[PDB]
């Protein structure tokens, strides 16, 4: 079926969902549940390497998350928006190939690939679901302390 | 079953053929060092052992050959290096031992036929070599070898005459 | 033949079953008998030295649970009817709840085993092998926990605490 | 299987009480690991209420939880339960949780969620079916108790004058 | 678990079908480039490689050039631009006249009348970017 | 040796690194008898598992000391 069944939890599913679900549903799920991760990733990674090496802008943006981005200029936010958009459609042209596989940018359907390829992916699913939770953990951490992350470990 | 263990099995390399035998290796060094290096060993430092532990008690006794300090045998090393006479008790060690335990040790370990550990063939008097006077040995030498350990960490530790012991006598014979 | 392994197997150096080979299971009974109380005494002893109770003893008397040390003389501040109430309970839980004798002195139960007293309600491993391994070492640290708690005891009669000189 | 599993309270009603619909749509998999999750806050819930009545009695041991920074158990005790834990190294508070986690990994290892609802392998007291489900359904209710009641406590010592008596 | 296989499955090709030759957002991005998507005339290809091209041709130029620190700076920088497209769009009509010496067909890059289309649109759009590039850099204080 | 403490901090370290180990696949902690293992390995097993254990109970003695922790 699919890749994200693990040991702790094995199929995590309560709710349903999977099933009365369409193929196209279930793509799109594991499509957003991939793009969450890998983008919370980003975030925790960024969130602990600029709390306490920040060099870019003469190091005068401040070290909270929530405060660093209203303090950096427009057209930094306007290209980071542009470079985005710029992959999102990407990724709405493999969503529009006939050969989409949920996530997969690099093909990997045109290879032999084995379990050990399936046991990568879930590495990158469950580190992105912990990112998933460690990034939000970071914002309300910030929004609520003022600090950032490694500054309130501080 | 070891007849010193009676919950474990002998080594097979032990058998009954040796002296002072008696089935004691639960951790089976006999596999892993050759039991004619492994008795050589054990009858060096047996010897060396008894040596030690007639010296010191005659030292302590007072026995003191003439020129040498008038000490202890706690501090008869120190004394003896320091006074400048004791590398020539090194001297003939080191030609005993570059001239017949080498060679020997060479010998256990490499040639079939060479002669057992421990047995240089020195008999002057020809008291014998039995199987008797093997197991004797082997038997004051093992007794030595603790009796030595003791009577080291016992004067080291206490720092008294030839009981080593803080009361004296009284502590081998508590009724005192 | 629960008992006997280990260092030594059988060890009866006077040969008391060997002699009354019938009263075997009452000199288990016995002996699972004194091993569950020092088992429950050592623990005693290992738990009272690091850990005490809040509050009063009794309101009556001026006797905290602190002020009671791990030994003879906690045993001894006590109030008599406090001990008397100790007293009574191990009395009703050997007599009603845990009797080891059916009737009268060695007469133990033959259907069951010598120490089997707890009712239906009890932790049983439904396995000869588990169930014999878990007896043996019942019966071990029942061994082990009596020579300690022995010297427990003979350890603070003689200087006050458990632990001797170091 | 929601009326095969053992649970229902005919305290609140004589089948499965399940508001919400929860379970309509769950499988078998998942319905074992939500009763095991069931289990484990139970059994979570009972020691810490349990823990709660000793440390807020006055029970505490007779030492020093730390050489190298001046603590005690004492201090722990007399602060209260939520201070005296803030009251704790956070050295210690990360070996407690790293045992408790070898203990979860060793025992989720041996014994997954999803294939044993929180059935691990301490010894069975009973072996009558029906003892055993009336055991399993002591042991749900007690467990259910003692989420309500350590929550209780937390909201009472927490925000004065939230439970009527908290003892 | 192979990653790297034969060319179209040619062991003899050589080349091999690595995660950046052949991966789908490789494909999609080259497949998706003016001068390889589908349905775009010569002239629209050539078109959207000159703005490409012709908006950050002038930057060099103007930044680093030897009136940098002058009040002509972004003119000489435009003027430079203008000049080497000049001379790229020189160096395309060469070329086509180079390789498609003989052709007839049209509406292909590989073809006279193709390319000449490419080359112009070219020329047209880099000399539309550079101009829009500085209309925006005289007007830089709007961002 | 001096310590209490020190003693019992290397006995443990030894013991755990005995229990842990494993050699060529086989183990106690991974359910290999201390019969088999003594036949696989021999003196082996305790050479190299109390020397380890010596390693590891430096380190952890050395770390402890710096620390205050003794
Ligand atoms: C929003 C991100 C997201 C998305 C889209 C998915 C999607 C998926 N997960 Mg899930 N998953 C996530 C996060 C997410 N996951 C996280 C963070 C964890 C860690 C606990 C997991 C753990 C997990 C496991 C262990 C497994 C899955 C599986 C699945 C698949 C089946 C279940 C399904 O349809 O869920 C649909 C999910 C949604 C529609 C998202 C919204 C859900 C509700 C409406 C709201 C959010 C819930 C809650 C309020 C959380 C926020 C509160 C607080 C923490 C801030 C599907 C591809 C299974 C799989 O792949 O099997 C093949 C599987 O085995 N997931
Ligand atoms: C590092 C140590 C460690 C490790 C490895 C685990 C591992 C596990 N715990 Mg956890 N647990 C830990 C410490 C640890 N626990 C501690 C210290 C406690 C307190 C006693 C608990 C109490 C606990 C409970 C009560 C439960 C688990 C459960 C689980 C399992 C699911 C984890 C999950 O989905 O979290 C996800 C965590 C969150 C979404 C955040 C929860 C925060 C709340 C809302 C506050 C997993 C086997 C669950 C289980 O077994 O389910 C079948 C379960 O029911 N754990
Ligand atoms: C008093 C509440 C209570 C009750 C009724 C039970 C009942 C049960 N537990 Mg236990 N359990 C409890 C508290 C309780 N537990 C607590 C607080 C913990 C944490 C230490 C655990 C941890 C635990 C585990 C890890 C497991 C069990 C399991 C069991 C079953 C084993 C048989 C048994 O001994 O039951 C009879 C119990 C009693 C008569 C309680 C006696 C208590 C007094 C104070 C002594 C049974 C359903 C096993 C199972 O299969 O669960 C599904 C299992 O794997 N329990
Ligand atoms: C290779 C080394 C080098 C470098 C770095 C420079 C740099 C410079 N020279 Mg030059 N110069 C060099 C060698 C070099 N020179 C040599 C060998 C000579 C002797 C003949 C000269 C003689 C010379 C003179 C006489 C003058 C300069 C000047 C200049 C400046 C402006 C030149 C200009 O307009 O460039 C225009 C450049 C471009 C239009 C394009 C450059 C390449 C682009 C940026 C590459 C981008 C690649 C991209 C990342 C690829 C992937 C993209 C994909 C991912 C999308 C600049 C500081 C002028 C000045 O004022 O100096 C201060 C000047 O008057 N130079
Ligand atoms: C749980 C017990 C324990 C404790 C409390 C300590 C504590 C300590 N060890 Mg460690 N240590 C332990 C177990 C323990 N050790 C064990 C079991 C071993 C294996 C034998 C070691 C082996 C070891 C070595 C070899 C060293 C330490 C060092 C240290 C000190 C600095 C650690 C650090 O932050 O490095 C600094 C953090 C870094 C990221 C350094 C990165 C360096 C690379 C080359 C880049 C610290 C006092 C270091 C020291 O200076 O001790 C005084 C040191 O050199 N330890
Ligand atoms: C009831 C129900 O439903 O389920 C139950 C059923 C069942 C089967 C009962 C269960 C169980 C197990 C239980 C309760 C087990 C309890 C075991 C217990 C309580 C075992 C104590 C041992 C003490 C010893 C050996 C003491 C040695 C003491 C020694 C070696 C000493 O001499 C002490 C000392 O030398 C030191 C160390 C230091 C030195 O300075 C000198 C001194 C002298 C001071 C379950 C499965 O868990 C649940
Ligand atoms: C069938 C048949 O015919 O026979 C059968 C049946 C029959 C007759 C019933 C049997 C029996 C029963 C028998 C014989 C039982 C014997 C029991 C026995 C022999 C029990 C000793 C306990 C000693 C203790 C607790 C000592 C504490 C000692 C303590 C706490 C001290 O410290 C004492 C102290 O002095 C020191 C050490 C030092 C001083 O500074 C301080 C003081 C003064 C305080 C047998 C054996 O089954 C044989
Ligand atoms: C009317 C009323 O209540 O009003 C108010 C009063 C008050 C007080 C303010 C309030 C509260 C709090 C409440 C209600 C608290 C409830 C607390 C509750 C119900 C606490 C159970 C503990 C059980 C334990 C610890 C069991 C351990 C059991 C253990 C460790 C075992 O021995 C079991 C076991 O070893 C065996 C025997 C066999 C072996 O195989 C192994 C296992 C592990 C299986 C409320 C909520 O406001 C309501
Ligand atoms: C062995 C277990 C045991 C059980 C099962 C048990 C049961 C009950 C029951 C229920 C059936 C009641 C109603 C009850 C009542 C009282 N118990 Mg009692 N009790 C046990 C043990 C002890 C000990 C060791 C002491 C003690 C005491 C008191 C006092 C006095 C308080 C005071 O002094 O103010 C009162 C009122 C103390 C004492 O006697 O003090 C003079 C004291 O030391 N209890 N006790
Ligand atoms: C889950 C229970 C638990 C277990 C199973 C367990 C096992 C072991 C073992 C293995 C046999 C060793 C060898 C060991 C060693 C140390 N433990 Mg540890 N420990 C547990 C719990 C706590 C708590 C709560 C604390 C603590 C501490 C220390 C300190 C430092 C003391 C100091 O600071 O002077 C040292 C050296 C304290 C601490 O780190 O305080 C900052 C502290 O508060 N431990 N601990
Ligand atoms: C992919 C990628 C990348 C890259 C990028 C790039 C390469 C960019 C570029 C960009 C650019 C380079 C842009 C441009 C633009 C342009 C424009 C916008 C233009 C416009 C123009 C116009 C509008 C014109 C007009 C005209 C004409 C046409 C002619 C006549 C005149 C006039 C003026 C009218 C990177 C590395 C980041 C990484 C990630 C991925
Ligand atoms: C993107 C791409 C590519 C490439 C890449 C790289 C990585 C690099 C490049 C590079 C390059 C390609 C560079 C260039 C440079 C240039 C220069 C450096 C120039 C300069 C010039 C000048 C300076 C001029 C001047 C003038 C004028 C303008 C006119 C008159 C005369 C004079 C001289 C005055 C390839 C092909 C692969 C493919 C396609 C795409």
């Amino acid at each position: 079926d699919m890749v994200g069944a693990c040991k702790p939890l094995g199929f995590f599913d309560p709710l349903g969902f999977s099933k009365d679900a369409s193929p196209a549903s279930m793509a799109k799920f594991r499509e957003a549940e991939l793009k969450h991760g890998r983008v919370a990733m980003l975030a925790c990674a960024g969130m602990i390497t600029a709390d306490k090496f920040h060099p870019l802008y003469d190091g005068k943006l401040s070290s909270n998350p929530l405060l660093a981005i209203a303090q950096v200029p427009k057209l930094g936010l306007l290209q980071i928006l542009l470079f985005i958009g710029f992959m999102e459609v990407f990724g709405i042209l493999n969503s529009r190939r006939p050969d989409y596989k949920p996530g997969d940018f690099l093909g990997s359907s045109q290879w032999d690939t084995t379990e050990v390829w399936d046991n990568y992916q879930l590495r990158e699913l469950n580190n992105g679901r912990l990112a998933m939770f460690a990034s939000i953990g970071m914002l309300t951490h910030a929004y609520i302390t003022g600090k950032g992350p490694l500054e309130l470990l501080d | 079953k070891s007849k010193s263990i009676p919950f474990l099995e002998a080594p097979p390399a032990l058998d009954g053929t040796m002296a002072g035998d008696k089935g004691f290796d639960p951790m089976r060094l006999s596999e892993v060092v050759p039991i004619q290096w492994a008795r050589e060993a054990e009858l060096k430092h047996a010897r060396i052992c008894m040596l030690a532990v007639v010296g010191w008690v005659a030292v302590d006794l007072g026995f003191t050959v003439p020129y040498a300090p008038q000490v202890s045998s706690l501090a008869a090393h120190d004394a003896a290096v320091e006074k400048g006479a004791f590398l020539f008790l090194l001297f003939p060690i080191a030609v005993v031992e570059v001239l017949a335990g080498i060679p020997k040790c060479f010998q256990i370990m490499n040639d079939p036929n060479a002669a057992p550990g421990g047995d240089y063939k020195f008999d002057p008097l020809g008291i014998g070599a039995s199987a008797d006077m093997q197991e004797k040995e082997i038997s004051n030498g093992r007794l030595a070898m603790m009796a030595f350990s003791g009577i080291v960490t016992q004067a080291a530790l206490t720092q008294a005459p030839f009981p080593y012991t803080y009361n004296g006598m009284s502590d081998l014979v508590p009724v005192l | 033949e629960l008992g006997a392994t280990g260092p030594l197997g059988y060890w009866d150096p006077l040969g008391f079953s060997t002699k009354q080979p019938e009263r075997f299971a009452r000199y288990r009974a016995v002996e699972l008998k004194h091993g569950r109380i020092a088992m429950a005494a050592c623990t005693g002893y290992f738990v009272q030295s690091v850990l005490r109770w809040p509050g009063y003893l009794s309101t009556s008397a001026g006797v905290k649970f602190s002020d009671l040390p791990n030994g003879i003389a906690g045993f001894a501040k006590i109030p008599p009817l406090g001990l008397a109430q100790i007293f009574l309970f191990i009395g009703l839980m050997e007599a009603f709840t845990w009797p080891f004798y059916q009737g009268g002195l060695g007469k133990v139960p033959e259907g069951k085993l010598p120490g089997d007293v707890a009712g239906d309600l009890w932790v049983r491993y439904s396995d000869p092998e588990v169930k014999k391994h878990k007896l043996n070492v019942e019966i071990n640290n029942g061994r082990a926990a009596m020579m300690g708690s022995l010297g427990m005891l003979m350890h603070d009669h003689i200087l006050g605490t458990w632990i001797p000189p170091g | 299987g929601v009326e095969d599993m053992v649970g229902a309270s005919v305290e609140v009603s004589n089948k499965v009480w399940d508001p919400l619909k929860l379970s309509a749509k769950m499988d078998e998999g998942n319905l074992n690991l939500v009763r095991a999750a069931e289990l484990k806050h139970c059994r979570v819930a009972m020691l810490a209420t349990v823990g709660w009545a000793w440390t807020a009695t006055g029970t505490h041991f007779e030492g020093m939880l730390s050489t190298s920074q001046g603590i005690s158990f004492a201090d722990a005790c007399a602060a209260g339960p939520l201070l005296g834990a803030a009251k704790v190294p956070a050295v210690g508070v990360w070996q407690i949780i790293a045992a408790i986690g070898a203990l979860e990994v060793f025992w989720e290892n041996k014994y997954p969620a999803s294939e044993c609802a929180g059935n691990f392998g301490v010894p069975w007291v009973t072996s009558d079916p029906a003892k055993m489900k009336e055991i399993q359904l002591a042991e749900l209710k007690n467990g259910r108790l003692a989420m309500i009641g350590i929550i209780s406590f937390a909201c009472a010592e927490s925000i004065p004058g939230s439970v009527p008596f908290y003892p | 678990s192979e990653f790297v296989k034969p060319f179209n499955n040619d062991p003899f090709v050589g080349n091999l079908s690595t995660p950046v030759t052949t991966s789908t957002a490789t494909k999609l991005y080259l497949g998706n480039l003016p001068i390889y998507r589908k349905g775009l005339s010569p002239l629209m290809r050539g078109l959207e490689v000159g703005m490409a091209h012709g908006y950050f041709l002038i930057g060099p130029f103007y930044i680093l050039g030897p009136l940098r620190n002058s009040p002509n700076a972004l003119l000489v920088g435009l003027f430079s631009a203008y000049g080497l497209i000049i001379i790229l769009t020189l160096a395309l009509t060469i070329y086509g006249l180079a390789s498609f010496q003989d052709n007839s067909t049209g509406s292909n890059l590989e073809s006279s009348k193709g390319w000449r289309s490419f080359t112009s649109g070219f020329t047209v759009g880099a000399l539309g970017g550079a101009s829009v590039a500085y209309v925006l850099l005289n007007n830089v204080s709007f961002f | 040796a001096y310590s209490i403490p020190k003693a019992f901090i290397m006995m443990f370290c030894n013991v755990l690194v005995i229990s842990t180990m494993t050699i060529q696949g086989k183990g106690l902690a991974k359910g290999t008898p201390h019969d088999e293992m003594v036949e696989s390995f021999g003196i082996t097993w305790l050479l190299a598992g109390t020397a380890l254990g010596h390693i590891v109970g430096a380190g952890t003695i050395l770390g402890c000391s710096t620390a205050g922790i003794l």
